[PDB]
């Protein structure tokens, strides 16, 4: 259950920063280090939990985020209109270029 | 695909606005118009609304169960045949959700009696109302006013009470008493404190007659200059660069992924008893995303940003960044200390801050134009040095700014007179050839431009650079010091905003031409 | 020499104080020249003490 | 290290030494930093491993890292007329863990100012924003750019350089 | 609780149309205080203030009080205090009864993010007297930077972005350093102010309790005629005076006063014209004494005679905290001209010196050795070495680091 973090690039400034909890289910594990920033791509479901609903006073449910894909975005910034999940994963073709 | 819509009727502009010492609890369940200052907004949750059961056994839909402060859920199966009371399991699909956002506002500052703390209250915000109010913003919320039990008394699946007059009696409470708060459920709230077709198609015909008479005019460029900062006397060229600085250049970003910088910076240095801060507080108070800023370091973030310590490591925005995409006007650039200035070096030429402190590593963006003001070394410039001499910066950050301008208060008995007349002149009371709002959305309009150099205009441009060079060289070597190619690229900003002046979309050596008399006449100074 | 002296209103509000309490010391109303003349020569004498060798 | 606010116990974390682990480390003004603070990459830049033993935690991290420091000689222009260790207020230990030392002179020249000057306006016109559906026509666009400077694309040369790497 | 009227109207008229309304006023702001006539008369027309032109200006007087430490430098204080219906009593270097600036504090109870108004704002309008302005910190002297000079304190804390409107008077106190304040030295380097903050204030009175026998000798009976009483002035209907003048009056300045006013400020500045003797922001702040003193009488309109009477006071405070020679760039810098000559002199010395040298270079104590031996007195050794700054910014000397320093 890693927690995402709205990144200090996108949050407005001054701004306090909003985040969201994702699950990172088997396979997805150990792929995010802590620190880094990642593009989580996954189905955003909501569950109802007690204390948030005692809390708040009113019917309010929890949200959570069943990551499907995660794609790290730290370090290459600028490399935005590249596809797939690891812009220095190479092809065959690719390789025998 | 059916999708049922729900409706929220919002009530605006009320006759009269009360406050948060006017709650009474004798004004519950009735419509307000309540004012304050947000001081914190939670996260935009979703809260059920209109929730559909469908029990364990049988599979019977209960649907359309009202939900209560609680999580009320149905008793009874519709199917005479299902035994059930308490075991059901949500249809989220099926049921409806809506967004909830709870905010809390407080006291406005001329509100509060003297030595008393601010009273606060949480408003609730649902629906498309939500992250309307941001903190710190004073917002007039309206809507009705509720009371929130503590649902914890009221049990909970999944909590249990926890431990100022309390009721009790109810048969779901048993020997628990329940206590009530008062909390807004706002309806309302409003805050009381780019292609060309696309800004064109949302302008009105009336302002677009306007626009159409200044775009079209032959002496626009002298008519901005002079329009610019109205209540300042003479300063005719340090108006003209302020002007430049807001139409700025291009943001042109090259194919191997580095940013090419688009941001005009200024430095007005000048005697003390000169018009900086005048020009400053005009920039703050007409540039949109604007701050005005000085030297002396108040908050405890810097100019740039710092990480503060929560009683975790979390970044405190400075002055550099919450000016992002707008002009930065620092003013007392000399006071702030030179292990200040190595701050903004990369603030201003990257434009983005980087910062490694502990557990802590972004690199934040700060797209800012900055207009410093700085007062010379030894309070009075002395003509008799080059502007090296008199300011305290050094070569680094001084090729970072693109236009210098030194005015001065020279002891004539002439000129005080106008002065005095015209300040003077104001307190009794400038005419600008455009107003201030009918010269902002000219400037909005100018800024969509987006020149081009034309093949002579690069010619022109490379020759001026050279002779700006070859004028600039020193040393037995050759060395050049003032002049690098950060001012080649200072020329092109300012080729470039000075056809989005004009209004043009292409760039003619003669805008070069001035643009290089705009950098020389900032260097010539001997 | 020190500039740790120059008379100033609080070294008056002191020495009536002081008279007040050499007084206050002796029955009631005995401030008269003799008991000014105790204060003040014991306000001398603590400012002496500052100059002292 | 830090005091983990859930657990209340010391928990190590790393820095951009070991968020650049088998990576590169970039740090711009490498001169402006704190001698205290520059001093701390000494045994990461040389052993290439970060030995923290505070708060009870004795242990030896990781860091492959490669720094790659931009400096600025004392008094903001590089004196020919010097030696290197005159120019900058570094120290011998910190100056024999760079391999490369690259000095860069801002010199005038005229025929070297035409050629730079040319290829800075050149280079400010090709970036302009303003210069079959829309996805591979946009791409074609950035490919007939690219040519023009760079040989090889670098779209394909950050894969060259990952696979020579790994 | 233990603890506006037509009649009011009429005593409003009654007191407006005597003569010495002025002085009736300003004895009754310190009845209490002997002497002080001018800081008095400062105080009151600081009560009422300028007009608040809108279309920022200002409309406000700014007072500090410097001087060797003064008792009425707090007595005055606590009299204007309890006399100005707004504002709060406040000290610089405590700030323990208010944090005398806004910031965000968790309030325990609910542990919430609370905003609370410091107190510069909560005094727009009412006049904010500052106590022991000299040791407030450096950050709040930043907010006091701001505003003077913004009108508004702005805030980025916690998520929290907001300016908060502060429109406040101030009136200050500072005591000197040292013992006592030395009327030959200048005011700079008496109060331990930086002069970019003590520019900022329109009127600053140099109380001073200079001795001499002949005002001791009065000064210590009226004092005596103090310890005696304990064992016509309106007292508390100023109070509200003030109020009703800064409401239903909003003076307006005519052609004739200001005809008057550029006449006085050309005659400062010339005045002494090489030097440079008053400035635009105190044409301002004169523009705000007229106001002031239109707006007390109820008169509505600035006359001719306001404006001298305003000019008055400004000449008077410029001769009391400027030096004898009035420099008006002292205040504004603490490099005065007759220290400048010091630093432009030291430059060439140094220049010239090492070209003799090298004719090489040498660290610090080297140069210290040619410059305060023989080349002349025993003049400071920062001098030396600030110069350097300036040599280096020509780029005719380069300095090696801690130790030897060359010529290019
Ligand atoms: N050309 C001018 N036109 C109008 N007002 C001027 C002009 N020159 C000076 N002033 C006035 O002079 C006063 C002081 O100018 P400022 O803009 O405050 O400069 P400054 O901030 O005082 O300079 P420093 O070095 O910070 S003290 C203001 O009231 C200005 O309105
Ligand atoms: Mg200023
Ligand atoms: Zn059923």
């Amino acid at each position: 259950r890693v927690t995402l973090q709205e990144a200090p690039g996108t949050v407005p400034p001054g701004r306090l920063p909003r985040h969201r909890e994702v699950i990172l289910l088997a396979d997805l594990v150990d792929v995010s280090k802590p620190g880094e920033e990642v593009e989580v791509t996954g189905i955003y479901k909501n569950n109802y939990d007690g204390n948030l609903n005692a809390k708040n006073g009113f019917p309010v449910f929890a949200t959570i985020i069943e990551a499907n894909s995660i794609k790290r975005r730290e370090g290459n910034t600028a490399n935005e209109g590249e596809e797939g999940l690891d812009v220095f994963s190479w092809t065959e073709e690719e390789e025998r270029e | 695909e059916q999708t049922e819509r729900v409706f929220q009727i919002s009530f605006f502009n009320l006759p009269t606005v009360h406050r948060i010492r006017d709650i009474r609890s004798e004004k519950i369940g009735s419509l307000l118009s309540i004012s304050g200052t947000v001081t914190r907004t939670s996260e935009v949750r979703p809260e059920l609304y209109k929730a559909s059961f469908t029990c364990d056994m049988c599979r019977a839909i209960v649907d359309n169960v009202e939900q209560s402060f609680k999580y009320t859920e149905p008793t009874f199966c519709p199917n005479p045949s299902c035994e059930n009371r308490a075991f059901w399991t949500l249809n989220v699909t099926r049921s409806r959700f809506l967004d909830w956002q709870k905010v809390r506002i407080q006291e406005n500052a001329n509100e509060i009696p003297t030595g008393s703390m601010p009273r606060t209250l949480d408003v609730i915000l649902r629906g498309d109302s939500v992250e309307r109010a941001k903190p710190g913003d004073r917002c007039k919320f309206t809507g009705v006013e509720i009371v929130v039990p503590d649902v914890t008394q009221l049990g909970l699946p999944g909590v249990k009470p926890s431990s100022n007059s309390g009721v009790t009696g109810l048969r779901s409470l048993g020997v628990r008493d329940l206590t009530y708060k008062i909390s807004f459920l706002a309806c309302h709230v409003i805050s009381i404190g780019r292609d060309q077709e696309v800004f064109l198609n949302s302008l009105s015909s009336d302002e677009i007659n306007e626009l159409k008479e200044m775009v079209k005019d032959e002496h626009i460029y002298d008519k901005l200059v002079r329009s610019i900062a109205p209540a300042v006397f003479g300063h005719e060229a340090v108006k003209k660069g302020i002007l430049l600085q807001m139409l700025g250049g291009v943001h042109k970003s090259t194919v191997e992924g580095i940013k090419l910088r688009g941001d005009i910076n200024i430095c007005v240095v000048g005697d003390p008893s000169t018009s900086k801060s005048q020009f400053l507080k005009y920039v703050v108070g007409f540039a949109p995303r604007s701050v005005y800023t000085s030297g002396k370091a108040s908050s405890a973030a810097g100019l740039t940003a710092a990480v503060v310590r929560d009683e975790d490591y979390t970044i405190e925005a400075g002055a550099l960044m919450l000016a992002d995409n707008g002009i930065c006007c620092i003013d007392e650039f000399d006071k702030m200390d030179i292990s200040d200035q190595v701050a903004i070096h990369e603030a201003m030429e990257q434009q983005t801050i980087s910062i490694a402190k502990a557990g802590i590593h972004a690199t934040l963006n700060a797209r800012t134009s900055i207009l410093a003001a700085a007062n010379p070394v030894g309070g009075r410039y002395n003509r008799k040095l080059s502007l090296r001499g008199n300011l305290n910066m050094t070569a680094p950050i001084m090729s970072r700014f693109d236009l210098f301008f030194v005015i001065l208060d020279d002891c004539n008995e002439k000129i005080d007179t106008e002065l005095a007349s015209h300040i003077v002149d104001l307190h009794m009371k400038i005419e600008p050839p455009f107003s201030a709002e009918q010269l902002r959305r000219y400037i909005k309009y100018a800024r969509t431009f987006k020149p081009i150099l034309t093949k002579e205009a690069r010619s022109y441009l490379v020759e001026k650079y050279k002779e700006l060079r070859k004028d600039d060289a020193q040393g037995f070597s050759r060395s050049s010091y003032r002049i690098t190619v950060r001012q080649l690229e200072s020329m092109i900003r300012l080729s470039e905003a000075i056809a989005r002046a004009n209004c043009v979309d292409e760039i003619t050596p003669s805008f070069i031409a001035e643009a290089y008399d705009l950098l020389r006449q900032s260097i010539i100074r001997v | 020499k020190f500039s740790f002296g120059q008379a100033t209103p609080r070294t008056l509000l002191g020495i009536i104080r002081l008279s007040q309490a050499l007084a206050k010391l002796r029955l009631a109303d005995m401030v008269d020249i003799d008991d000014v003349e105790e204060a003040l020569r014991l306000v001398r004498v603590s400012k002496e003490s500052l100059y002292q060798e | 290290v830090r005091k983990d606010p859930i657990t209340k116990e010391w928990t190590l974390e790393g820095g951009a030494l070991v968020l650049a682990d088998k990576g590169v480390c970039l740090i711009d003004e490498f001169d402006k930093m704190n001698d205290q603070d520059r001093t701390s990459i000494h045994e990461a830049m040389e052993q290439q491993s970060i030995s923290i033993s505070k708060a009870g935690i004795v242990t030896t991290l990781q860091a492959r890292c490669s720094i790659i420091a931009a400096a600025n000689p004392n008094g903001g222009r590089y004196n020919s007329t010097l030696p290197l260790a005159q120019n900058v207020s570094l120290t011998e230990p910190i100056l024999s863990r760079f391999d490369i030392l690259c000095v860069v002179r801002d010199l005038v020249d005229e025929e070297a100012d035409e050629r730079l000057a040319t290829f800075v306006v050149d280079s400010h016109v090709r970036s302009h924003p303003e210069n079959l559906n829309a996805r591979q026509r946009r791409l074609q666009r950035q490919r007939k750019k690219e040519e023009e400077i760079s040989p090889i694309p670098q779209e394909l040369l950050m894969k060259y350089i990952h696979y020579a790497r790994t | 609780k233990v603890s506006i009227t037509d009649q009011d109207l009429a005593k409003i008229r009654e007191v407006a149309a005597r003569e010495d309304l002025y002085s009736l006023l300003a004895r009754s702001i310190a009845p209490s205080i002997y002497e002080l006539e001018d800081v008095k008369k400062g105080i009151l027309l600081q009560l009422f203030g300028g007009t608040n032109k809108t279309f920022r200006y200002r409309g406000d007087i700014n007072i500090l009080l410097c001087g060797d430490p003064s008792t009425s430098k707090s007595q005055i204080l606590q009299y204007v205090h309890k006399i100005t219906p707004r504002g709060v009593y406040t000290s610089g270097k405590g700030s323990s009864a208010v944090g005398l600036t806004a910031y965000i504090t968790r309030d325990v109870d609910t542990k919430q993010l609370v905003l609370e108004s410091g107190a510069l704002v909560l005094s727009d309008g009412g006049v904010c007297c500052i106590d022991e302005f000299d040791k407030m910190s450096d950050s709040t002297r930043s907010v006091l930077h701001e505003v003077m000079e913004q009108q508004t304190i702005s805030i980025a804390k916690a998520g929290i972005i907001t300016t908060l409107n502060a429109r406040s008077s101030i009136l200050a106190s500072a005591n000197p350093i040292g013992s006592r304040y030395n009327p030959n030295l200048p005011v700079t380097e008496n109060i331990d102010l930086p002069p970019p903050l003590l520019s900022r204030f329109d009127l600053v009175y140099l109380v001073l309790d200079k001795v001499d026998e002949k005002n001791d000798r009065e000064l210590a009976k009226h004092l005596t005629n103090l310890y005696l009483e304990d064992k016509v002035l309106p007292v508390e209907f100023l109070t509200m005076y003030i109020s009703y003048a800064k409401e239903h009056i909003h003076p307006i300045i005519t052609e004739a006063a200001k005809t008057e006013l550029v006449r006085a400020y050309v005659g400062m500045r010339k005045m002494g014209d090489k030097r440079i003797t008053a400035t635009t922001r105190q044409l301002e702040s004169m523009i705000r004494l007229a106001e002031a003193h239109a707006k007390m009488k109820l008169k509505n309109v600035v006359e001719l005679e306001d404006v001298q009477e305003a000019v008055r006071l400004i000449r008077s405070a410029i001769k009391d905290y400027a030096t004898d020679p009035k420099t008006g760039k002292i205040d504004m810098n603490l490099v005065q001209t007759g220290k400048s000559v010091i630093q432009r002199k030291l430059q060439e010395d140094l220049s010239r010196e090492i070209m003799n040298v090298l004719k090489d270079s040498m660290s610090f104590n080297e140069l210290i050795k040619q410059i305060n031996e023989h080349s002349q007195d025993r003049v400071e050794s920062s001098d030396i070495q600030e110069a350097l700054s300036r040599l280096q910014q020509e780029d005719k000397v380069i300095v090696l680091g801690e130790g030897v320093r060359r010529s290019v």
